[PDB]
């Protein structure tokens, strides 16, 4: 159920939506315009807020040796969510 | 009349760049008093050949060679043309 | 880093919190001023900052700003030594401080 | 598959539909990203 | 052997087609890139050519462009080699004067020195 | 030093060494610079005449065979006066060793027929040629070996970029296959690869 | 004599006595691995791995701040140094985050490169690895300090050059953060440079953010625009894209710095481009249609009108081909009224006699500069790199630097002679305020910033401050062949633009009121529709015109600077050539070639259809500007000083003040800053 | 400057042995155009030769001269021979080559900086 | 670890291993300038290439050495003295592949 | 180890396993892949335009090998023959959905090989 055009083109998660004067939309014709119905940014949302009764924490993003590579993230400003560069889900230290 | 300016070329040092520098030194200033108009105007190093330009009259021009002449002979040259 | 009492940054609520010397400790400041040699003045920072947290039993950062002003020395250097060191603490304690060796013969 | 199962993930497809050169369901690759200039407009407002 | 002993200056019409005329050529010694603090990039002359027009196609949108000569690079010792080649293979050039770190002196002392208005706040 | 690092042995280097120097006493006209790389492989430098006579001499001499030419090669390097480096890299079938002859040239000074020692020499000859653009005098042969008929320009050298100057293609116009020049649907994304700080410290080269 | 003979793997160099370490085997082609120490920036013992053996010596030596005394023998290969560098290496990448896929220097940061080619292959050490809590600062500065290797660079750099001082450390031990304590922003020009002196990840740009990678992009020379000092660029090109900008070496301007405006304009360079060329219909709007058909009407309206009656102006930024091209084409027609967006007086012969034209003591010469004192401009502002040098003298060997026409802040504490031109005057006078310092200066120096010159004043002024360069000049002040009066200024195109003969000032439009005109990039709105009569029939020829374009009848999108080759002049005449990185988008034709276009349409023709000859013709206006990165001194400065003596103007009551003050128009001046988001998004960062 | 010259001391014999190469062509311009039935009148085809020749006339240097003549001799080596096909014999002339604009403001026009 | 990447269990959650993964694929390991020839046997015969390198990630220039380009040139006076039916055969006997001898 | 087609992986909680660091395309020894990346709504970075050109795509495993998340993985189907030129030419998009029409499958021969690698 993604946004869709005025035209009818399901735009992206990163907009690629053709403009009505653009000739090249033309090659959607007779053939459909492929797009992943899943969204990525709507999953991170989906998660839950990880606490932590730490200071400072890991993460290997879904286990050793599968997932990215460890790094350790700072959660002492607590007027934010501290995020993992990789996966993308937060924490914070409970209180 | 017609010209619409002047143009001169010299360098640093060489024979030709001293004979017209000595040129500018003592006749410009008064020069260009006497035209207030005429944009006359000057460069820097043209390694040889310093000559001078002179454009008007829908961009004709004429082009004479100031090679190592004396500051009297560019005097009546400038004169030559600026009188015409 | 990871194993820490307490980190060291100004979040919020003192920015204009008001902080005054004592015109008697002005003298005392002016006194303390006096040891240096001229041309740098700037050595007194340590000591002002000391008798600001003595007459106040803690600094807020307009404390600092403050002693930065009348020394007027760019404030960073005024943080800097504020965190620097252990005396100074930069968050309110009791009237009374608690402090115990804990390491060596002592322990 | 049924003595040792999959991980049964949310996101998977349900279907895995059969091959789709050919028919109205073909893939037809494009480009991505957004435009890349963003062209000047006049005013609408002669003078 | 009867070497024949000739003069003239060297021009080659055995290689490629009409560029030739058009195209400048490119001779620089390369500055370093600032992100990075190190010279081993430096040290070579190298010859570049004057770049062309690129599109976005419209299947995809890569850069294409007919300028068959637009990626080369050859690396030489000395200016001269470069006018040499520029010279002998046929089609114009324009070189660029090499630069260097000027001398300077450092002198860690001078951080903490008495009168001199040079003096490292926090060092 | 012991694992992970390949055992070098001084033997060879002596022996190799030897052999190379005995060459320089015999042949004082024609050898330059005689190397021992320092992994163990003779390498001897000639003058762009002696050619013949110098493998001439590398396939006889009873101390010395060579009876197999292992490979013919050369190195486009610009920078220098003379363009290329014409490498003969020969096998010596009695004593197990291999050497190698470095000879140059520019584009226009010939270097003479090898095939009157080596027929192996043939066609290595003839495929430098096409590819590169020396060439070499009173070959029984030059033709184009690796490259088209109607097509030009020696590709090889550097002087010639990675595509060509031309495509093929068809159209019902003419009923044949047609050049036009060259197009890439991708531009062929270039890279820099080659980092800052001198990795090698030994093998640098005094700045000026 | 005064050199000193010192071995390096046995080799002798003969260095200067207290050359540092080094500096000593730069000489013979090492280069010691560092971090810490940099050219520009005083030494520190922060980064350790300097660290080299000296033979009979037990302790190993930091290479940065020991200096050499006679007979140092200094082993860089010796297994002990090795074994420090491995060392030194390991406990740096002790505490790291594992960044480098996410990291923006991936392709850069030289704790890869020193770390392959130098420290050890395998890491130890598990239970570890802290973490630090990241700091915003500026728009412009995208911060993430986990990746800190506390190196203390930011710091030296933003105190001793910046001048900001609001940068330093607190902590110890494993817990030391790097930056501003109190959470505040930091934004100052040559404030973005902080981004290339991180030697990792932990600064880096936020607007240029993920999108690129070192190895994919190809570099291209280029030069700048928007600041009149000619600085000196490289563009960062990604497959027919702009990615970045950066400032590479060039001794007498930029060193290795670089304004920001510069840096940061890029986002501005495409954003409104003009991709078509316009005609408005008769309807009453302004639409595009083929090139050759507004070549056609243009043509037209040029055939049929001569005169006088035609005019052209350029400003902003252009070319000095295209300039001639234009001039020798209304040149061509009948006469010239060409002109230039700012009012550059002239009464004493101001538009030729280059020395006080022009910037005539080069930046090299104000580090041997004593006294310099300044008539009103802002060059943290008006020229910043300009400003950065002055910081860099005065740091170093003492100045003494005067301000005059208006309190404003500059980083080094100026003395302040207060405000008014009758201050200036009675500098001439030998009224007691300063004026002393000049007779007992040695080299001295006077800058006229083009800005407080636009004034109604502008010849008074720069008459006066040409009596001051006269009364020092004649006896005591000149030590020998030196200079001292020159003036600097703001717009890049100027400089070339009226070495062609264009008459400074729009004066001559409002004069004799044109029936055609020409725009190049001319943003001022000194011109009007409103000032030029009834039916104007004006064209505007130019890159993403906000100004002017509403009002254009004809529309010639010309290129921008990246695109064209094209060439310029810095404010101390050092001809500089710019070089394609990307050629202009849709139709965009090089200026002068549209220009030629025109002329080859027109009834006449020019006399050439090449940049080779454009350049030719070039010389033979002036034979300079085709010699490149190199300065020539001009001469004939007292002729100029009596051509100022013989007119007398009076000097108005006006106090000066530079149009540009604080930072809130640093930003958006220039019009190609117009566009980008990025300087709108500093602007409103700063206003809050 | 020393030199190893190839088949030729001085221009003269250069120039005789360009005239013999031209001999040449002009002999198997009509075979080959009868042989590989191509749609080209042996007049046109002689002028194309007679062209290709003339473009290179600017040359000095016998060194370069006598190269070129080995690149001819070698090129009518492969046509007298059937080794090469319609399609290359063909290649020489341009049919599927677009018209150039070789004047300025037909370049201007369209090509943006050729 | 800088000839050769670390296996993925050593990459992640050390750091060294890490770089020398990203740069040792990125830019790859520098070889050292030299001029080597290696042969092996390769069951067409004798096979080897010659390597050049720049002191650099790149190399410079190698060109292999291909058995079938050797014995292919043979053909003109192996051939001499049977007619072409058992060319066939003269041909296919010594082992050739005509994307060997080209390169 | 079979090497087929091209899959984009995503984490449990598919986050676009994709970083965009550039490797896999660094390392292309066809020089086949693109990646353009623009910091998206969140912050974090992933891939506007990740194309292959299996035409181009010698089938290495060298992409396989230098991801460092291991979001790119060859597939074990083969699964071809498509009718256009065009075709062979795969979006960040058609990568995507080839990975969301098998993982189990991937991460079966993930989870069996990563202790060869
Ligand atoms: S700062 Fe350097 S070592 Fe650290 S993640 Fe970035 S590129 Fe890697
Ligand atoms: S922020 Fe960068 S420049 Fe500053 S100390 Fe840390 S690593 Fe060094
Ligand atoms: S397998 Fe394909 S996409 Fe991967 S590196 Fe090789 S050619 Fe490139
Ligand atoms: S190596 Fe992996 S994370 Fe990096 S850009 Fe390629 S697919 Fe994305
Ligand atoms: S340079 Fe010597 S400590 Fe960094
Ligand atoms: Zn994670």
């Amino acid at each position: 159920g993604v946004r869709t055009s005025p035209t009818g083109e399901k735009v992206t998660h990163t907009g690629q939506v053709y403009d009505d004067e653009d000739y090249r939309r033309v090659r959607f014709v007779g053939r459909q315009k492929e797009v992943n119905e899943n969204f990525a940014i709507d999953l991170i949302a989906e998660q839950p807020v990880s606490q932590v009764g730490s200071r400072v924490i890991s993460c290997d993003g879904g286990g050793g040796a599968l997932g990215h590579p460890r790094v350790y993230i700072n959660l002492d400003k607590e007027t934010k969510t501290g995020t993992c560069g990789y996966c993308g889900l937060q924490f914070r230290q409970q209180h | 009349l017609g010209l619409r300016e002047i143009r001169i070329h010299l360098c640093q040092r060489s024979p030709g760049s001293q004979g017209v520098r000595d040129f500018i030194e003592k006749r410009y200033v008064e020069l260009k008093k006497a035209n207030p108009d005429l944009p006359i105007l000057i460069r820097e190093c043209s390694d040889v050949q310093p000559k001078l330009w002179a454009r008007y009259a829908f961009g004709q021009e004429k082009n004479v060679s100031l090679n190592n002449f004396s500051a009297d002979q560019v005097t009546r040259a400038l004169e030559n043309v600026l009188s015409s | 880093g990871g194993a820490l009492f307490v980190h060291r940054d100004t979040p919020k609520n003192n920015p204009e919190t008001p902080f005054d010397f004592t015109p008697e400790n002005y003298k005392r400041i002016e006194a303390i001023v006096k040891n240096y040699p001229e041309g740098h003045k700037a050595a007194a920072v340590l000591p002002v900052l000391d008798l600001a947290q003595r007459q106040n039993g803690w600094l807020p950062i307009s404390a600092m700003n403050k002693v930065a002003e009348i020394l007027q020395v760019p404030p960073m250097r005024v943080y800097e030594v504020a965190t620097f060191y252990t005396m100074y603490n930069r968050k309110p304690v009791g009237k009374y401080h608690i402090q115990v060796c804990t390491t060596t013969p002592c322990m | 598959p049924t003595v040792k199962p999959p991980t049964a993930r949310k996101f998977i497809w349900t279907n895995h539909k059969f091959n789709l050169s050919g028919t109205p369901q073909q893939y037809v690759p494009y480009s991505t990203t957004r435009k890349k200039i963003q062209e000047w407009v006049p005013p609408s407002t002669p003078y | 052997i009867t070497v024949d002993e000739k003069l003239d200056i060297t021009t080659l019409t055995g290689v490629p087609e009409e560029h030739i005329k058009t195209r400048k050529a490119r001779i620089f010694v390369p500055a370093r890139n600032n992100m990075q603090s190190g010279v081993n990039n430096t040290k070579k002359w190298k010859m570049e050519f004057d770049t062309r027009e690129r599109w976005e196609n419209p299947l995809m949108g890569w850069a294409s462009t007919a300028d068959p000569l637009s990626n080369l690079v050859l690396t030489f010792s000395t200016k001269e080699d470069a006018i040499a080649f520029a010279e002998k293979n046929g089609w114009s050039y324009d070189v660029e004067e090499r630069k260097v770190p000027k001398p300077k002196s450092k002198s860690y002392g001078a951080n903490f020195s008495w009168n001199k208005r040079t003096r490292v706040s926090t060092k | 030093t012991r694992p992970t690092v390949r055992p070098r042995n001084d033997v060879a280097h002596k022996q190799l060494s030897a052999f190379g120097e005995y060459v320089a006493e015999i042949l004082p006209k024609y050898v330059q610079q005689v190397q021992v790389s320092c992994f163990s492989e003779l390498e001897i430098c000639i003058h762009p005449d002696g050619v013949i006579p110098v493998l001439t001499f590398l396939r006889d001499h009873s101390n010395a065979q060579f009876k197999s030419l292992a490979d013919l090669t050369a190195v486009d390097i610009p920078t220098r006066q003379n363009r290329f480096e014409i490498v003969y890299n020969l096998l010596s079938l009695r004593f197990n060793s291999r050497i190698r002859v470095k000879t140059y040239t520019d584009e226009l000074t010939p270097v003479e027929s090898s095939v009157s020692v080596y027929k192996a020499a043939n066609w290595y000859e003839r495929e430098i040629w096409d590819m590169f653009g020396v060439f070499f005098a009173n070959h029984p042969d030059l033709r184009r070996i690796l490259t088209d008929y109607g097509f030009e320009g020696h590709p090889f050298r550097k002087d010639f970029p990675l595509s060509g100057y031309v495509e093929l293609r068809y159209d019902d116009e003419v009923k044949r296959v047609v050049a036009e020049p060259v197009e890439l649907a991708q531009e062929f994304r270039k890279f820099d690869l080659n980092s800052p700080w001198e990795a090698f410290p030994a093998y640098r080269q005094p700045p000026e | 004599s005064n050199l000193i003979e010192v071995f390096v793997d046995g080799q002798s160099v003969m260095v200067e006595p207290g050359t540092t370490v080094l500096q000593a085997c730069e000489k013979v082609g090492m280069q010691i691995p560092r971090f810490c120490y940099h050219e520009r920036l005083s030494v520190a013992g922060n980064c350790r791995m300097c660290l080299v053996e000296i033979e009979k010596a037990p302790k190993v030596v930091a290479a940065c701040a020991m200096p050499v005394m006679k007979g140092w023998n200094i082993l860089t290969n010796s297994e002990k140094t090795k074994k420090a560098r491995e060392g030194v290496m390991e406990f740096l990448l002790a505490n790291h985050p594992l960044d480098c896929p996410i990291c923006d220097q991936g392709g850069e940061c030289d704790l890869q490169d020193q770390s392959m080619m130098f420290g050890s292959d395998r890491s130890r050490f598990l239970e570890g690895k802290r973490a630090v809590e990241d700091k915003n600062i500026g728009p412009l500065v995208k911060t993430i300090m986990t990746r800190c290797i506390q190196c203390t660079r930011c710091i030296r750099f933003a105190s001793e050059i910046a001048g900001v001082d609001d940068l330093g450390t607190t902590g110890r031990g494993n817990d030391m953060q790097v930056g501003t304590y109190i959470e505040k922003m930091f934004m100052s020009e040559l404030s973005g440079n902080i981004i290339d002196i991180c030697p990792v990840g932990a600064l880096t740009s936020k607007p240029y953010a993920f999108t690129a990678r070192p190895w994919e992009t190809r570099k291209t020379e280029s030069i700048d625009v928007m600041d009149a000092v000619g600085s000196n660029i490289v563009v960062s090109t990604r497959t027919g894209e702009v990615m970045r900008i950066l400032p590479r070496m060039h001794e007498d301007i930029n060193e290795e710095w670089i304004s920001d405006k510069t840096r940061f304009a890029y986002d501005g360079l495409k954003r409104q481009r003009l991709t078509e060329p316009m005609v408005r219909n008769e309807k009453g709007l302004l639409t595009h249609t083929t090139w050759e058909d507004a070549l056609s009407r243009v043509a037209g309206m040029l055939q049929s009108c001569q005169g006088n009656d035609v005019a052209a102006i350029a400003g902003g930024l252009v070319d000095a081909e295209a300039l001639i091209a234009l001039k020798d084409l209304l040149n061509r027609v009948d006469s010239d009224t060409l002109c230039t967006e700012e009012v550059f007086p002239t009464a004493g012969a101001g538009t030729d006699l280059r020395s006080n034209y022009l910037l005539n003591t080069t930046i090299a010469g104000v580090e041997e500069a004593d006294v310099v004192l300044l008539v009103g401009t802002n060059p943290r502002f008006e020229a910043p790199l300009f400003n950065a040098r002055i910081r860099k003298s005065w740091l170093h060997n003492d100045l003494k630097v005067a301000l005059i026409g208006s309190p404003v802040d500059l980083t080094y504490r100026y003395d302040h002679l207060g405000d008014s031109p009758k201050i200036l005057q009675d500098i001439a006078s030998g009224s007691h305020p300063f004026s002393q310092v000049l007779q007992e200066a040695k080299k001295p120096m006077v800058v006229l910033g083009s800005s407080a010159l636009q004034r109604n004043d502008g010849a008074a002024i720069l008459a006066a401050v040409s009596n001051i360069a006269q009364k020092i000049r004649t006896s005591s002040g000149v030590t020998g062949d030196w200079k001292v009066m020159n003036i600097l200024h703001r717009i890049a195109s100027q400089v070339a633009a009226l070495d062609l003969g264009y008459k400074p000032g729009v004066e001559a439009i409002r004069k004799n009121p044109p029936k055609m005109l020409f725009l190049l990039g001319a943003d001022g709105g000194c011109v009007t529709r409103q000032d030029l009569p009834k039916d104007c029939f004006i064209v505007y020829q130019g890159h993403h015109g906000d100004v002017g374009a509403p009002i254009a009848d004809v529309i010639l999108p010309g290129a921008a600077y990246t695109e064209k080759s094209a060439t310029y002049v810095n404010t101390e005449g050092r001809a500089q050539q710019t070089k394609v990185a990307v050629m202009p988008p849709g139709l965009a034709r090089e200026d002068w070639k549209i220009i030629r276009a025109l002329s080859e349409i027109a009834g006449m023709t020019l006399p050439y259809d090449t940049l080779d000859q454009v350049r030719n013709r070039l010389e033979e206006v002036s034979p300079n500007l085709v010699r490149y990165d190199d300065v020539e001194g001009a001469n004939y400065f007292q002729q100029a000083s009596e051509l100022s003596k013989l007119v007398n103007q009076q000097l108005l009551a006006d106090p000066l003040v530079p149009p540009q003050l604080t930072i809130k128009d640093f930003y958006m001046t220039d019009s190609i800053s117009r566009a980008s988001q990025t300087m709108a998004k500093c602007v409103k960062a700063v206003t809050e | 400057t020393s030199v190893k010259p190839i088949f030729s001391r001085d221009m003269n014999e250069a120039k005789r042995r360009v005239r013999e190469l031209y001999r040449a062509w002009y002999r198997e311009v009509p075979n080959t155009v009868h042989l590989f039935q191509l749609d080209i009148s042996v007049k046109q085809g002689r002028d194309k030769v007679r062209e290709m020749f003339k473009k290179n006339a600017h040359v000095t240097d016998p060194r370069v001269v006598d190269l070129l003549v080995i690149k001819g001799k070698m090129e009518l080596e492969e046509t007298i021979n059937v080794w090469k096909q319609r399609t290359h014999v063909m290649r020489f002339f341009h049919e599927t080559e677009a018209p150039r604009p070789k004047d300025f403001l037909s370049k201007f026009y369209v090509g943006h900086d050729p | 670890a800088k000839v050769s990447p670390p296996k993925r269990a050593e990459m992640k959650t050390s750091m060294e291993s890490l770089i020398h993964h990203f740069k040792l694929y990125t830019e790859g390991y520098q070889v050292p300038p030299g001029a080597t020839y290696t042969a092996i046997e390769a069951p067409k015969g004798e096979f080897g290439v010659y390597l050049v390198s720049d002191g650099s990630s790149r190399p410079y220039r190698c060109k292999i050495k291909a058995p079938g380009f050797a014995h292919l040139a043979g053909l003109d006076k192996m051939s001499k003295g049977h007619m072409l039916a058992d060319v066939v055969a003269i041909i296919g006997t010594q082992d050739i592949v005509f994307g060997e001898v080209d390169r | 180890r079979f090497r087929g087609e091209h899959a984009l992986r995503r984490y449990p909680s598919g986050e676009e396993r994709c970083i965009a660091c550039k490797l896999c395309e660094a390392v292309c020894p066809a020089q086949a892949i693109t990646i353009e990346a623009e910091p998206r709504a969140d912050g974090s970075r992933r891939t506007t335009r990740y194309d292959i050109d299996m035409t181009k795509c010698i089938y290495c495993g060298f992409c396989q090998e230098a991801c460092p998340v291991d979001a790119i993985v060859e597939g074990p189907n083969f699964e071809f023959s498509t009718e256009t030129h065009e075709e062979l030419l795969y979006n960040k998009e058609k990568l995507l959905n080839n990975g969301d029409k098998w993982e189990a499958e991937i991460a079966a021969n993930i989870q069996a090989d990563y202790l060869y690698r």
